[PDB]
């Protein structure tokens, strides 16, 4: 069970969405990671947020697409700006359980989010 | 209440499903009984008074 | 080789696990370890009285 991920819809492009992580709990863990998957296409690494704080941003969703972490309800965030139609796709999060000495994520549920005129 | 990730319920006295965490939104709501009582009815003699 | 690993195997056993005031393992007792034990766990405390 562990963790769920609820939050954002379709969004004509052009413009805004917030994406949470909504807490189950507070966990141990030092990596908190955004993928978009879409169907016929491999799970593509969008965004990384680690214990330190090094926001990992891959080159397309750069200056667009932002992660936060919130403590106080230990909840990960991702605000999405500028939307396009390669956007569309269900959004996963990862922690970093360090089981074996790092492993088994936890990115079981995601959110629908569409980005199409219509 | 602080639940750990993999706990559901709660129970103070071993019998009585204290809390519970909600299915669709990860968040822990505690349960309390609603409410009961007994009536008393204070009177004077009903020689005196109604 | 220093490092290494210990092995050991799990039998039924009665445990009595006291949950502390934040819901986590703290401490525990075998009931039938010691008959101190077994007062201890009849007794429902960690500490009997002479
Ligand atoms: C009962 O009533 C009578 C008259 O109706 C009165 O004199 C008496 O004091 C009353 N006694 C009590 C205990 O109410
Ligand atoms: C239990 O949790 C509270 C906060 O909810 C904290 O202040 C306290 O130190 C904790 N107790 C132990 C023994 O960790």
């Amino acid at each position: 069970v562990q963790l769920q991920e609820s939050g954002g819809g379709l969004v004509q492009p052009g413009g805004s969405l917030r994406l949470s992580c909504v807490a189950s709990g507070s966990v141990t863990f030092n990596s908190m990671g955004w993928y978009r998957q879409a169907p016929g296409k491999q799970r593509e690494l969008v965004a990384q947020i680690t214990a330190g704080g090094d926001t990992h941003y891959a080159d397309s969703v750069k200056g667009r697409f932002t992660i936060s972490e919130h403590r106080g309800k230990n909840a990960v965030y991702l605000e999405m700006h500028s939307l396009k139609p390669e956007d569309t796709a269900v959004y996963y999060c990862h922690l970093q359980v360090p089981f074996l000495g790092g492993g088994y994520d936890y990115w079981g549920q995601g959110t629908q989010v569409t980005v199409s005129s219509g | 209440k602080k639940f750990l990730p993999f706990q559901q319920f709660g129970r103070d006295i071993a019998d009585t499903t204290d809390a519970v965490r909600d299915p669709q939104t990860l968040e822990i709501l505690d349960i309390t009984p609603c409410s009961f009582g007994g009536v008393s009815v204070i009177t004077p003699g009903t020689n005196t008074s109604n | 080789g220093a490092a290494a690993y210990y092995v050991g195997y799990l039998q039924p056993r009665t445990f009595l696990l006291k949950y502390n005031e934040n819901g986590t393992i703290t401490d525990a007792v075998d009931c039938a370890l010691d008959p101190l034990s077994e007062t201890k766990c009849t007794l429902k405390s960690f500490t009997v009285e002479k």
